[PDB]
RNA sequence: GGCACCUCGAUGUCGGCUCAUCGCAUCCUGGGGCUGUAGUCGGUCCCAAGGGUUGGGCUGUUCGCCCAUUAAAGCGGUACGCGAGCUGGGUUCAGAACGUCGUGAGACAGUUCGGUCCCUAUCCGUCGCGGGCGCAGGAAAUUUGAGAGGAGCUGUCCUUAGUACGAGAGGACCGGGAUGGACGCACCGCUGGUGUACCAGUUGUUCUGCCAAGGGCAUCGCUGGGUAGCUAUGUGCGGACGGGAUAAGUGCUGAAAGCAUCUAAGCAUGAAGCCCCCCUCAAGAUGAGAUUUCCCAUUCCGCAAGGAAGUAAGAUCCCUGAAAGAUGAUCAGGUUGAUAGGUCUGAGGUGGAAGUGUGGCGACACAUGGAGCUGACAGAUACUAAUCGAUCGAGGACUUAAC
């Protein structure tokens, strides 16, 4: 099973890989947590990528990475951050790079919150 | 799966060319026929000429189907297209001739004279 | 691929099989019962499909028999199956050949390896 | 379809005994001592299991 | 009458020395022990309480442990009688495994049915649809809910809901082997149930 | 049909569809008597309502006729059952036309072509699912079964036996055995279906600067496959053996009534039916049952009665989830934890990745290499999240009897 988020396929999966670049990009995103809890298999699945390193990973994750700026100064794209920065830091851990925390109900919808984080 | 209005060929030279399925036979609210069971239907095209002619109602053996078979082994067989043989009451060939391949299951049915005249028996 | 359901199913795997695809022609010899004598029927055809796994694996084989295509299934590891011999490898473009239904003669044909 | 009879105040309040909001589950912040939902960050000091948030 | 408890692993099938494939349900069933026998002088009726499945210390309670504790066993997760068996041929604390079954042998299986949630009259029922065009406005409805002169719906209208999750017994079913070693029944068929479910294989009563 | 008693501040009307349910005057199947019952078939009457009781052609039809089946194609009631469940072909608005009648407007149980079917369910009722309290302490399990529901159908073939019977023709009972139809229950190993976060091919355009490789959109763009799950047309299994009491029927012994007589006393036999046997629910069965195990008699007021407060066993909140699920509920788990994700290794699926090299003018092919990719499936692994906590929950009335 997984989650439709109340969305139609297109529509799921073009919020899943922004969502994906967000997190890349901030390290630390609050969404409602059931969109926390299914970017953490799609974020962790594109470390997986980034751990590995070899080009073929590299043009799987381009497939779904947006083409966003990471960091202006250096101008890294929120690719070479993940292949770069994030495959680095997590060399050593064998799974388990996100956290969710949750936050509690917004005002407008009652909506359940979630910090979901870069370990 | 043969049911009524199930348009057959027919693999004999008795002279009907195709069938129409009026009736599954051997039971009360019986839906579908297969591989071995009796049909009555009725000939809707016919070799001008033969014994067998158009618009008889006539009794038939099912003898190939695209559903085709399942055998205890976990083994199946399937043709490409659905094939019968007019029959007398006596489960005797109208026809002299049987054409194409037929199935094993006619021998389990009491069908030998057909399965005798067959070509290739699978 | 629960390991339980493979180590009970394990003793009757055949290891005397070919290692065959979809495309590939084979002969099945066909151990036939007809009453008393168990005589071998050869099954010559080309294989259209392959599924599942372990002892449920299956494989269908096809033939044009008389004017009238004929397909034959067979699980992988029956006993039935006497032997496998691969006449000819094929090359074809994926698992599942059910194009060849439509097709008869020259454009039914497959391109040896 | 519609009502046959007006509802009674009786049947009304009789309808609405689950009709009802719950408390919330709220436990003490370790930290601040402020209640906070249970397995939530605690929105006052933004603390969760001993970790500044 | 015999018994045992065990889950279902799910199905596989098995080639019969005849050639025939059979489907068999693998049902695992690590040693059942007697945990408490029911007589008519103490309970009003004679029953095994058998025991299955070793559950964690923690999972555990003080009443359960003390209810083992004649048996001299961990505490188990299943727990059901048996009726009809030789009180004489049990003991609390006996282990009852699979080989008390034979291949051949004949068996009832009960389980709880795989739950399928809220369904309509169609698939609960098998009733049949109304038209799909033509017109229609009458698709997957349960039909009439009966005659005017009653004033109200005669019991036994089958209508829409859960589905499921009922206690079924499957008869005669035939035990096709028996693994001792990894505490095995291959049964031949389907029987009620999701896999990891409770099943109780019993000897069949019509035998 | 008669009558005009309810309804004209509306009780929708034929046929079909969906869903049935009841009666028995029984169509089939079960048991019988009589027969102008040789046998096989039948006829007729009796018992019997358990279950069963078909697909088509024509017609708006019901009906009926016909085709082909079937063990049988029962007859009736339920507002000619069922339109706040469906249809709307017919009937029965406005248009138009034919025949006919009428000077005419028009009219016709004459015909013809066309013609808006509204409603968010309050209550009872029906089907599911929770919460509460009860059940003289508080708990965790296992249960008995008052009671209720379900199931209940039947063919053909072989054998007995070409026997009994019969001049032949034909051809049994009773009893064995095999295998179906229809129906039901379960399940996905098999055959298939689906499978919108699986794999591949492919068209147009547009974007990632370009090549190459990819992304967007075009029904999931289209096309070919397909995992789990859900599934039938697939597979497995069921209605089996019986037992008790009966119906019609058959009697035994037997008088009233020297005889006779199944009946008065007495004793039998005997149906698919009844009650069980089989399957499921079931102690709110307030008549609230039983068994096993656990906790253990605390602290306060208040004269006591009783109330209040911490707790025990135990359970919950909250959280991870699925074998469960509308939500509750259920079930697996909550760190001495594999509950989910990730990760690793697999299974299955797809069918040969990219990059590079080689061959070719090139489209492309071959190699590297059953490769690459891979939702839900299996196992392993605390990497991530199941944190910290809080709440609820006994101290057991009286009487009598026996110890
Ligand atoms: O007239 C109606 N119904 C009346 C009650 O008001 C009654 O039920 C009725 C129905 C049909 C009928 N007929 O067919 O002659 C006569 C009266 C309305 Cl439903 Cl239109
Ligand atoms: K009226
Ligand atoms: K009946
Ligand atoms: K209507
Ligand atoms: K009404
Ligand atoms: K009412
Ligand atoms: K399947
Ligand atoms: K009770
Ligand atoms: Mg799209
Ligand atoms: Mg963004
Ligand atoms: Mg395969
Ligand atoms: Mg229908
Ligand atoms: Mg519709
Ligand atoms: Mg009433
Ligand atoms: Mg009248
Ligand atoms: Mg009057
Ligand atoms: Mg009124
Ligand atoms: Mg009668
Ligand atoms: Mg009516
Ligand atoms: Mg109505
Ligand atoms: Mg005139
Ligand atoms: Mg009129
Ligand atoms: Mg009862
Ligand atoms: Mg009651
Ligand atoms: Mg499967
Ligand atoms: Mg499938
Ligand atoms: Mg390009
Ligand atoms: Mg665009
Ligand atoms: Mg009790
Ligand atoms: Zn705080």
């Amino acid at each position: 099973s997984y989650r439709k988020l109340g969305r139609t396929s297109a529509q799921r999966k073009a919020m899943l890989r922004d969502l994906t670049t967000d997190l890349i990009i901030n390290e630390r995103i609050e969404t409602t947590e059931t969109r926390a809890k299914e970017l953490r298999s799609v974020v962790e699945k594109m470390i997986t990528l980034g751990k590995r390193g070899d080009l073929h990973a590299r043009r799987q994750a381009a497939a779904y990475i947006r083409n966003e700026v990471a960091n202006e100064e250096n101008n890294q794209d929120a690719l070479q951050k993940l292949f770069s920065d994030i495959a680095t830091r997590y060399e050593e851990r064998q799974g388990g790079y996100t956290r969710i925390m949750k936050l509690g109900p917004r005002r407008g919808d009652g909506a359940p919150m979630a910090i979901i984080e870069l370990v | 799966m043969i049911q009524q209005e199930t348009r057959l060929k027919v693999a004999d030279n008795s002279g009907a060319r195709e069938v129409l399925t009026i009736k599954v036979l051997g039971g009360s609210g019986r839906k579908t026929a297969n591989i071995g069971d009796v049909i009555v239907c009725t000939v809707k095209q016919a070799t001008p000429g033969g014994v067998v002619k158009k618009g008889e109602v006539v009794k038939a053996v099912i003898v190939r189907t695209k559903s085709g078979a399942r055998r205890s082994d976990g083994s199946y067989i399937s043709f490409d297209e659905n094939a019968c043989v007019i029959i007398r009451d006596d489960k005797s060939p109208r026809g002299t001739r049987i054409f194409g391949p037929v199935a094993r299951e006619l021998r389990e049915n009491n069908f030998m004279k057909i399965v005798s005249l067959a070509p290739e028996v699978i | 691929m629960q390991k339980l359901i493979e180590d009970i199913t394990k003793e009757q795997l055949r290891t005397d099989l070919p290692a065959f695809r979809p495309g590939d022609t084979l002969r099945v010899h066909v151990k036939v019962v007809e009453g008393n004598r168990e005589r071998i029927q050869i099954f010559e055809g080309v294989v259209i499909k392959r599924r599942g796994g372990g002892i449920s694996e299956t494989f269908t084989v096809r033939k044009i028999s008389y004017g009238v295509g004929v397909e034959r299934t067979f699980p992988v590891h029956t006993p039935k199956i006497a032997k496998i011999e691969v006449v000819r490898y094929g090359k074809v473009r994926r698992a599942k050949l059910y194009y060849l239904r439509e097709l008869r003669g020259k454009a039914a044909r497959i391109k040896e390896i | 379809a519609v009502p046959f009879r007006r509802t009674s105040k009786m049947k009304k309040r009789l309808r609405r005994t689950h009709f009802k909001l719950n408390v919330p589950g709220m436990t003490e912040c370790p930290s601040c001592g402020e209640m906070k939902l249970s397995h939530r960050v605690c929105k006052a000091c933004g603390s969760y299991n001993g970790k500044d948030i | 009458t015999k018994g045992i408890l065990g889950r279902k692993i799910g199905m596989t099938q098995v080639f019969a020395e005849n050639g025939d494939l059979i489907p068999v349900t693998v049902i695992e069933a690590a040693p059942n022990v007697v945990l408490q026998k029911k007589t008519a002088e103490n309970d009003g009726y004679e029953a095994i309480q058998l025991g299955f499945d070793d559950k964690r210390e923690k999972l555990s309670n003080k009443p359960e442990k003390g209810h083992v504790a004649k048996a001299e066993t961990a505490p188990k997760r299943f727990v059901k009688e048996l009726r009809g068996v030789e009180m004489d041929a049990y003991e609390v604390g006996q282990e009852v495994k699979v080989e008390i079954f034979s291949a051949g042998e004949i068996v009832d299986v009960t389980g709880v049915s795989k739950g399928k949630g809220f369904q309509g009259a169609i698939k609960r029922h098998g009733q049949s649809r109304g038209p799909m065009s033509h017109g229609s406005r009458y698709h997957r409805r349960p039909g009439s809910m009966g005659p005017v002169d009653p004033n109200r719906v005669f019991k036994g209208k089958l209508l829409p809901g859960r589905m499921g999750g009922e206690q079924i017994t499957v008869q005669n079913l035939e035990i096709v082997k028996v693994d001792a070693e990894r505490n095995l029944l291959l049964i031949k068929g389907n029987v009620p149930g999701a896999k990891k479910s409770l099943i109780t294989v019993k000897s069949a009563v019509k035998s």
